[PDB]
């Protein structure tokens, strides 16, 4: 999951 | 088992919003040869992408939402990313009459609209969405409100908590904080904040048939979409 | 003479306005299939829209917009009032959608129906809504008439008006509120609470929408041609 | 002649 990985970088 | 949301006053909710703000994006969009279906499309998700990007680090800086479980962000993003676009689009096209101002560099009428079947009835809708707003005078200390309403809001019913609910309160308190400073009497003030939530049924309206439109590019092959955008359709899901 | 009526007969009007509740010829002897399900669903649908009609005529400022203007909300609003009347009267049976007083399908039965179930959970949750901030009938006929004069205004001047109207109602919901001994901010907060869950009842009638429109496409079940005009012109 | 505006009509 990109946003996942975007939701948290 | 607080969150520093929930005491902000009304001042520091706006405050906070406004500098919340994302920036506005430039297209790619090459003036120097002519606009196909697929080109305007693709001009149209890149830019989409791109604003993506700035979204989920706007999301992060609504008060109340990084309380929130990432799968319950991330939930919520996947289920307003579009409303949240469409919304901010129709902000930046306000004293734009009769066009949409995806950029500063791509300002399209509703014309420029069928070089994409299917596409010129959501132009149509988002250019009656954003008379509306110019012709109620909407301000953007209210605009940044909204737009955090339909970030909490449009997905929190798909939740299948009261602490969503509690900062979408304090939003309602900040909206009428800002009528009232404006000068409006009590119940233009209840008047007024009813106006403003119920466009954003016809947001959410706009939302779902450019959810169906971005799903039909794709299962024809007119255009490829990131991998991020592809994420976000299919958390939705259609036929 | 809908903009000078009061706040009370408002509600009086509405309350008095509202349709009969129809009931289901479903025969509790043979069991379900995909098919009978929804011709259940679509008979009973095809009745209470004839209903409908006649509720929307009797909403104070709709007769006052010209025919062609009543088509269109009609047009835009009809599956969502459907499924508010449904949300309603579902209220206190937690976990079931009471369709018709003999036919309350629970949210397992949605699966008779392939792609059902989700629109059926989204109800679900909604009733579930409802029921937490205890909805009260006078406000209930109060959003109906929002839903009724709000979903097609804006894809049309009597757009005035209307907001005229639109503004008579939310002053009465309010009425309905301070009468009910709530704070100033409580009014408001409580209002945009029930103006929030319209936009979720917006999505609900789009994904019903399409739904709707795979089981003609499939011809699973045949639809009355007054329901056909009305899914017509959505798409 | 759609049929809803003739159940309007009426
Ligand atoms: C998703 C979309 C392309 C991209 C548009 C877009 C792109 C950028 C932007 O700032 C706003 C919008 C609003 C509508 C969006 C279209 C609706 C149907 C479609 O295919
Ligand atoms: C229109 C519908 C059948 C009829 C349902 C119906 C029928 C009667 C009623 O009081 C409420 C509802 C709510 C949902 C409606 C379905 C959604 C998808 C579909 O095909």
């Amino acid at each position: 999951k990109i946003l996942h990985r975007l939701l948290q970088d | 088992k607080n969150s520093l949301a929930l005491s902000l006053t009304a001042d520091q909710m706006v405050s906070a919003l406004l500098d919340a703000e994302p920036p506005i994006l430039y297209s790619e969009y090459d003036p120097t040869r002519p606009f196909s279906e697929a080109s305007m499309m693709g001009l149209l998700t890149n830019l989409a992408d791109r604003e993506l990007v700035h979204m989920i680090n706007w999301a992060k800086r609504v008060p109340g939402f990084v309380d929130l479980t990432l799968h319950d962000q991330v939930h919520l993003l996947e289920c307003a990313w579009l409303e949240i676009l469409m919304i901010g689009l129709v902000w930046r096209s306000m004293e734009h009459p009769g066009k949409l101002l995806f950029a500063p560099n791509l300002l399209l009428d509703r014309n420029q609209g069928k070089c994409v079947e299917g596409m010129v009835e959501i132009f149509d809708m988002l250019l009656a969405t954003s008379s509306r707003f110019r012709m109620m005078n909407l301000q953007g200390e209210e605009f940044v409100c909204l737009k955090s309403i339909i970030l909490l809001n449009s997905g929190v019913y798909t939740f299948l908590k009261d602490h969503i609910h509690r900062v979408l309160d304090k939003i309602t308190d900040t909206l009428i904080h800002l009528m009232a400073k404006a000068g409006l009497t009590l119940q233009q003030q209840h008047q007024r904040l009813a106006q403003l939530l119920l466009i954003l049924s016809h947001i959410r309206h706009m939302s779902n048939k450019g959810m169906e439109h971005l799903y039909s590019m794709k299962c024809k092959n007119v255009v490829p979409l990131s991998d991020l955008l592809l994420e976000m359709l299919d958390a939705h899901r259609l036929h």
